[PDB]
């Protein structure tokens, strides 16, 4: 299962949080730093299955975002890996441009997309088309 | 692929943008190792700016692979003979700052012209380089020679590369073979003294350093030397008067009462050394731990000086904390009322730590003498009744510091601690209340449910705390045979049977052999009366302060931990 | 576009340090003061703004407690976006009330029962994304006929799947097991492969709690695993990845098929068998795209069928043929798949049919170990090493953990120690090697070693006796030497105070020279270690009549009987009286033989075990 | 003395780094950023030794310049010279910043290789610095 998906920034803060179990308040935050110390001390030449205590983590690199993904340890990494390659995807034909600050307007339109491939913990949809025709259907009105 | 596009050019001020280029773009991190052969093309320049950096892009990378590298050896030598000065103390620095097995073979000859010359930056270039070579691959046969070369490279008029040849000196005699540096006879000492007269703060620094292993024949060289050293209180602030602080403590090995030099050398001593109490947070830091040590060592310097030291708002944490326990090496008869009253105006802190160890030098301090004994115990009580619990943690394990000290005069406080025991979950305040309850086992009757709550888990806990019961448990028996004899049976099993600790099962069988061999001897043994302490406030072990006196200026000072427990 | 949101973002983004946007939430508190406290607000365009605006201040790191009453009248709307923002604001925000929850599910049974996609989806993302009390007694036998007894649209249905799911998870005590399986497991081959998608994830997790539930889902699955690995190169490209036919989907069919055991009817093996020689020939061929996600595609559907084919562990020529990749993955390029082949192949490790195949990459194993200098994959190569352990190669085994050892940072050093120290007790023929090995541990680490190590070093020792006097003598020999570890200064103490008679022959090694060096060692330790030492003294004082003196001149010094420490202090009491009385018979019937230690529990393991996770 | 030397961001990353020794590698600044920056236990002391490696560390605006050393150096050494090198920075470009860091990243390793060699400092008075040293 998908425990957290997370998208920082250099700095620390928190663009998209997304928890699929119940956390504390400084739970939450705990969990936020740690994952950007095990992130951001990492370089290029280093593996993208790092773990910690009872999990591990599938996190790529892309602008200035970390978008980190916390599963079980017998989930299968390749394809998680490949999963938020192609969320970034979606996100990129979507707004037609991606940076912080868009995220930052529209983050119920990246909280609706969360929900839409993410829910309960799994993946709901892997395709492109479909979610972008969805997506695009419901724009109009 | 642009970068070796926009690098081979044929402009020398392009090239020079694009070095600059290549310099920044490792600093941010890009990978260049493709374009090391067209720098090292580009190299074969005069520009001075060019020179450096091309010099800088050669160490970084170089350090890496000496293969390609080793052609570099004619060019540094072609380098190294150029008339100016700079460039040659440059070429030879980056020549030797190359750590490869290939390389001294191409630099023994080379380097010998170098440490002969009218130069004193070339000297103390060629100095230095001798050092970095002599850290690795550098034993040889002819490299005793260098060392010769250096040591009486000493002869010299210029501060600088002396200073520099004895600071690389000191650190190479690390290795000994019984051979102890040859060197620093009396007149070498002189001559030693007269450059640091002549020298900078840099090598009046080293010199100090080194200085600190002679031994004196005499006192007649010991007084020499010792006013010959004092001028040094200089504006390096803890650097210099630390070191001086360091080889004066050292030569106080003459008798102490003797013509009246001994009493004004100690009154040298407060003014300087109080004096670094008002630098930057850091220097106060460490001249905080260094002034605790040597208060530790010889107490009858800083008598009268306990007024600087008292807190400040402003301060840090651990100034707050190396004051305070200077504060209460200092505190004596004289000066119980104010200590005090600034004691009880830190109890009220927020600071947690700070306030564990405000409470824990109330005690000490009730610890050295016995009017502030009553008064602290009764601070004490108010603490306790106030609840807080790592107050009362801290608390109890004075009471039983103090009980230790005083036997049979603070009885009446047992019940009111007897009366507190859930709140206690740190392995120091139970075993000093488990002590406190075994040692007057004949005042409480109540002792045999407490010890009994405390047997429920005898596994995972600390070994400290299983100690002090088990001996606890035996004394209670030893006390009161008559009624006690499922206790010990069940604690000497648990003991004997399921710990792994070979220490706690050697304990419980050195008393299971007693308590069946002759009552008798079990009450003269374990009952026999344990002298006073007599001032035991948090001392260190004195062989181990002895061997820190010697690195006074050192990490060891800092660290409260000999040099061989961290490489 | 709305321009107070933007405003909002573009002005306090981009403004000082905290007390200037704590003025700001105290001016917006006014604000809502003047505002929502009374007065006439509006319905769709104020109530959407204002709500966004709550929910933004509250992911930038603020907290708010109110505010939310007047948001989930919100639910009961027709435009899309009003509905939007009341169910994302209530689900980000959890309160804990009674009326206005029941409000909250009034509203949303209310909105349940639409006649559009749109609607029921945001409901069921809704429920799904926080679920709660009520949720779980109002919504769980309903969905299924959701599910089930409905021909609705695929989104409904994926959402109401994944709700199944949830809910399963959140409170499987109240959802019932009644004649509503049929269908749900039927719909697995539906078109869309959507839905085949979220059923196979809610089928997979009951099977995982539930096995014997849904056995019938092992025939359409390995049909439509079948149909998947090899239709042609064209067929239904949007649901293609890369070239690689639908690497998610065969993903979770291939999860779905390990947690059952292998089918009873050989026709279903079969197809089985037939579709993973398919899948590793196809991974044979050189790829179609030189693109990495092309490959990482294809290596994740490959390395689920290998952990499929581990887990059923009945073919031998599919393991033969899935080491073999392993053997070819462990020189690729790519870190990631270095990384998932070490750890594949420690699962693999314990397999017998392939313990032999897995040894034989032990060369390439410690090339790994010693070229790559990364952590994660140096940790996963050592776990390997530990996994192929059978006698067989001890010694080069222990010490290239050991050179391992010798190069490791800061927590590695004790993971490896622990796995030393469990290793050669339990593979050790000749003990001498293993009491070699443990004073290998203590001088190379020391400072990172254990507590227990040097417990179960000084019960094997003294078990084990015919060893005692090999250890004592290296431990004399070793204590010398300048390099003197703390660790070591108390394992020596107590060895050599227990076992000096064996040692005392030799002249090099005299009791005055033992205690000397104990002595020496003695003014720099800590706590224990002096407590040990003095009990080594004591026991001297039994074994060595000659030095009698000297000891009791030791221990009577007012540094070590006036000691701040309660325990040496006692220690040093109860020694010093011992020696004074001297019956020479109480002190040699106390300290006896001392039997050896029994096979009580065998820590190491326990401890080892407790770390993992 | 000193061994390696280290500047450091206000978020964690790192702006300069010059060794001077084979013991420093990596691993030191690995250790610098996580156990110093990112640890969460502010009391500390300006001295932390990690595996038998002492980090020093002086804060002045928002940067952590850390100079790092793997034997018993004098810590008055390194304390002061910590000092003495920031004087010399606030000297030549007024205030310490990131960006004033950053636009100047061959200054600083000029500075840096001549200020300091293999671990000894030399002079930092004024009377050598201004001479031989381009802007």
């Amino acid at each position: 299962m998908i425990r957290f998906i997370l998208i920082q920034n250099r700095a620390g803060k928190t663009r998209l949080a997304k928890w699929y179990m119940q956390f504390d308040d400084d739970e939450k935050q705990k969990l936020i730093e740690e994952v950007h110390a095990v992130v951001t001390v990492r370089d290029a030449k280093h593996t993208n299955f790092v773990e910690f205590r009872n999990f591990k983590i599938i996190y790529r690199r892309y602008a200035g975002l970390y978008f980190c993904i916390c599963v079980d340890v017998n989930d299968n990494n390749l394809a998680y890996l490949e999963a938020i390659h192609n969320f970034v995807e979606v996100l990129n034909e979507y707004f037609h441009n991606v940076c912080e600050l868009d995220l930052v307007f529209n983050f119920y339109k990246v909280y609706t997309v969360v929900d839409e491939m993410f829910l309960a913990g799994e993946i709901r949809e892997t395709s492109q088309t479909k979610v972008l025709k969805q997506l695009l259907m419901l724009q109009s009105l | 692929f642009e970068l070796k596009a926009e690098l081979n050019n044929e402009k020398k001020e392009k090239r020079k943008e694009a070095v600059k280029k290549v310099i920044a773009a490792m600093t941010v991190g890009k990978d260049v190792s493709s374009l090391f052969p067209d720098v090292v093309n580009c190299m074969q320049t005069d520009n001075l700016e060019l020179k450096k950096l091309v010099y800088l892009y050669l160490m970084n990378y170089a350090k890496s692979q000496p293969d390609m590298a080793i052609m570099a050896v004619n060019s540094f030598v072609k380098d190294c003979e150029d008339p100016n000065p700079l460039i040659r103390a440059l070429a030879v620095r980056t020549m030797g700052c190359i750590r490869v097995d290939k390389i001294t073979e191409y630099l023994c000859e080379p380097l010998r012209k170098c440490l002969k010359d009218e130069d004193p930056y070339v000297r103390k270039t060629a100095a230095v380089c001798v050092a970095k070579l002599h850290d690795i691959n550098a034993q040889m046969v002819e490299d005793q020679g260098f060392l010769d070369s250096l040591r009486d490279l000493i002869a010299d008029s210029n501060p600088m590369v002396v200073a520099n040849a004895v600071a690389a000196l000191s650190e190479i005699s690390e290795s000994h073979p019984n051979s102890n540096l040859l060197d620093l006879n009396p007149q070498n000492i002189n001559k030693l003294l007269t450059a640091l007269n002549e020298c900078t703060e840099w090598g009046q620094i080293f010199i100090l350093d080194c200085l600190s292993n002679y031994n004196p024949k005499d006192d007649r060289e010991a007084q020499s030397i010792c006013e010959r050293v004092t001028p040094r209180l200089s504006h390096a602030n803890s650097a210099v008067v630390l070191s001086a602080v360091k080889v004066l403590m050292k030569f106080l090995e003459l008798l102490p009462k003797d013509s009246d030099y001994y009493n004004m050398l100690l009154k040298k001593l407060a003014p300087p050394l109080v004096t670094l109490l008002s630098g930057e947070p850091e220097v106060q830091y460490v001249a905080l731990r260094n002034i605790n040590l040597i208060v530790q060592k010889r107490p009858e310097i800083l008598k009268q000086e306990i007024k600087v030291f008292f807190v400040k708002y402003n301060d840090p944490i651990y100034v707050k904390l190396e004051k305070l326990d200077i504060m209460i090496r200092l505190a004596s008869q004289a000066n119980i009322a104010q200590v005090l009253a600034e004691l009880k105006e830190y109890a009220t802190e927020v600071d947690v730590d700070f306030v564990r160890k405000a409470v824990r030098a109330i005690g000490r301090c009730a610890i050295k003498v016995e009017q502030s004994a009553e008064r602290c115990v009764s601070t004490l009580l108010d603490l306790i009744q106030t609840k807080v619990n790592y107050v009362v943690q801290e608390a109890i394990v004075v009471i039983r510091d103090i009980f230790r000290k005083y036997p049979n005069k603070y009885e009446s406080i047992i019940a009111t601690l007897c009366e507190n025991l859930d709140s206690l979950d740190e392995p120091d305040a139970r075993a000093a209340m488990i002590w406190i309850v075994g040692e007057y086992a004949e005042r409480i009757d109540n002792a045999d449910e407490l010890l009994e709550s405390f047997l429920e888990g005898f596994h995972d806990e600390s070994t400290q705390v299983q100690l002090t019961l088990l001996t606890a448990i035996v004394k209670l028996f030893l006390k009161k045979p008559s009624e006690t004899q499922e206790l010990v049976q069940q604690v000497l099993s648990l003991a004997t049977q399921d710990s792994d600790n070979p220490d706690l099962r050697d304990r419980g069988y050195i008393y299971w052999r007693l308590l069946s061999t002759d009552p008798v001897t079990a009450k003269e043994v374990v009952l026999s009366e344990k002298p006073l302490i007599s001032e035991e406030t948090d001392l260190i072990e004195p062989t181990l302060l002895d061997e820190l006196i010697c690195h006074i200026g050192s990490l060891a000072s800092v660290y409260h931990k000999p040099p061989n427990a961290f490489v | 576009g709305m321009r107070g949101l933007a405003v909002f973002i573009s002005d306090i983004r981009n403004c000082k340090s905290k007390e200037a946007e704590i003025k700001r939430i105290n001016k917006e508190l006014a604000n809502i003061r003047s505002k929502f406290k009374g007065d006439k607000a509006l319905d769709g365009y104020s109530k959407k703004k204002y709500v966004c605006k709550l929910l933004f201040i509250f992911l930038l790191g603020h907290d708010i407690d109110f505010g939310h009453m007047e948001a989930v009248n919100l639910l009961s709307s027709n435009r899309y976006t009003e509905k939007q923002i009341g169910y994302l604001f209530i689900s980000v925000l959890v309160n804990s009330n009674s009326e206005l929850i029941r409000l909250i599910n009034n509203a949303i049974k209310n909105d349940l029962a639409s006649r559009n996609p749109t609607f029921m989806g945001l409901a069921l993302h809704c429920i799904a994304n926080v679920g709660s009390r009520e949720m779980a007694e109002a919504f769980a036998g309903e969905i299924p006929k959701i599910l089930v007894a409905g021909d609705t649209m695929d989104s409904v249905k994926q959402s109401a799947a994944l709700c199944l799911l949830r809910l399963y998870r959140t409170s499987p005590d109240l959802v019932p097991m009644g004649d509503w399986t049929s269908r749900v497991v039927h719909l697995l081959n539906d078109q869309h492969l959507g839905v085949v998608t979220a059923a196979t994830s809610l089928i997979t997790t009951l099977a995982q709690k539930n096995p014997e539930e849904f056995k019938t889902s092992v025939s359409l699955a390995v049909s439509r695993l079948s149909r998947i690995v090899t239709s042609a190169s064209t067929d239904l490209q949007d649901y293609t990845y890369y070239f690689v036919p639908a690497p998610w989907l065969s993903v979770k069919l291939l999860r779905l098929l390990q947690c059952y055991p292998p089918p009873e009817d050989p026709a279903v093996r079969g197809r089985l068998t037939e579709c993973l020689e398919t899948i590793l020939n196809k991974a044979q061929e050189p790829p179609k795209s030189k693109k990495v996600q092309h490959s990482n595609a294809k290596n994740a559907v490959l390395f689920e069928a290998i952990s499929l084919i581990i887990h059923h562990d009945s073919e031998p020529n599919l393991l033969v043929r899935a080491c073999n990749q392993l053997g070819q993955f462990l020189q690729h390029r790519e870190t990631n798949l270095r990384y998932l082949a070490l750890e594949s192949m420690c699962t693999l490790a314990s397999s017998e049919f392939s313990h032999e195949a897995v040894k034989t990459h032990i060369e390439t194993v410690i090339n790994a170990l010693k070229t790559e200098r990364d952590v994660s994959v140096r940790q996963r190569a050592v776990d390997l090493l530990y996994a192929m352990c059978d006698r067989s190669n001890a010694q080069q085994i222990v010490a290239e953990m050991l050179s391992y050892l010798e190069t490791a940072d800061y927590s590695i050093r004790e993971e490896i120690v622990l796995k030393v120290a469990i290793l050669a007790e339990k593979y050790a023929v000749d003990y001498t090697w293993y009491v070699d090995t443990i004073l290998n541990l203590i001088r190379i680490a020391g400072d990172y070693v254990s507590e227990e190590v040097w417990y179960r070093v000084i019960q094997i020792v003294i078990n084990r006796d015919d060893v005692q006097g090999y250890a004592a003598k290296t431990v004399f020999e070793a204590l010398q030497a300048p390099a003197c570890h703390e660790n070591l200064v108390k394992v020596g103490g107590y060895i050599l105070g227990e076992f000096g008679n064996l040692i005392a022959g030799d002249p090099r090694s005299s009791p005055l020279i033992q205690f000397n060096l104990l002595h020496s060692k003695f003014h720099l330790c800590s706590v224990p270690t002096r407590a040990l030492l003095l009990s080594t003294y004591i026991k001297f004082v039994n074994l060595f009549p000659e030095v009698k003196a000297t000891i009791q001149d030791v221990l009577r010094s007012d540094s070590q009987l006036k000691n701040a420490d309660v325990e040496l202090q006692q220690r040093a009491v109860e020694y010093l009286r011992l020696s004074t009385v001297a019956s020479t018979d109480i002190l040699a019937t106390v300290l006896e033989e001392m039997p050896p230690f029994p096979e009580r529990e065998s820590s190491i393991l326990a401890k080892l075990k407790k770390k993992k996770g | 003395m000193i061994g390696g030397l280290f500047i450091y961001n206000h978020k964690g990353e790192v702006l300069i780094s010059r060794v001077y020794r084979d013991d420093i590698g990596r691993n030191a600044v690995d250790a610098f950023r996580v156990n110093v920056i990112h640890a969460r236990q502010q009391v500390r002391s300006p001295v932390t030794n990690i595996a038998r490696t002492s980090f020093f560390h002086v804060k002045r605006s928002n940067i952590w310049l850390a100079a790092v050393t793997k034997q018993n150096v004098n810590a008055a050494m390194v304390f002061e010279f910590l000092y003495k090198m920031c004087d010399v920075m606030a000297a030549y470009f007024g205030k310490i910043s990131e960006e004033n860091i950053k636009n100047n990243f061959v200054l600083i390793y000029e500075l840096l290789d001549e200020i300091l060699d293999f671990g000894y400092p030399q002079n930092s008075e004024t009377g050598a610095l201004k001479t031989f040293i381009t802007q």
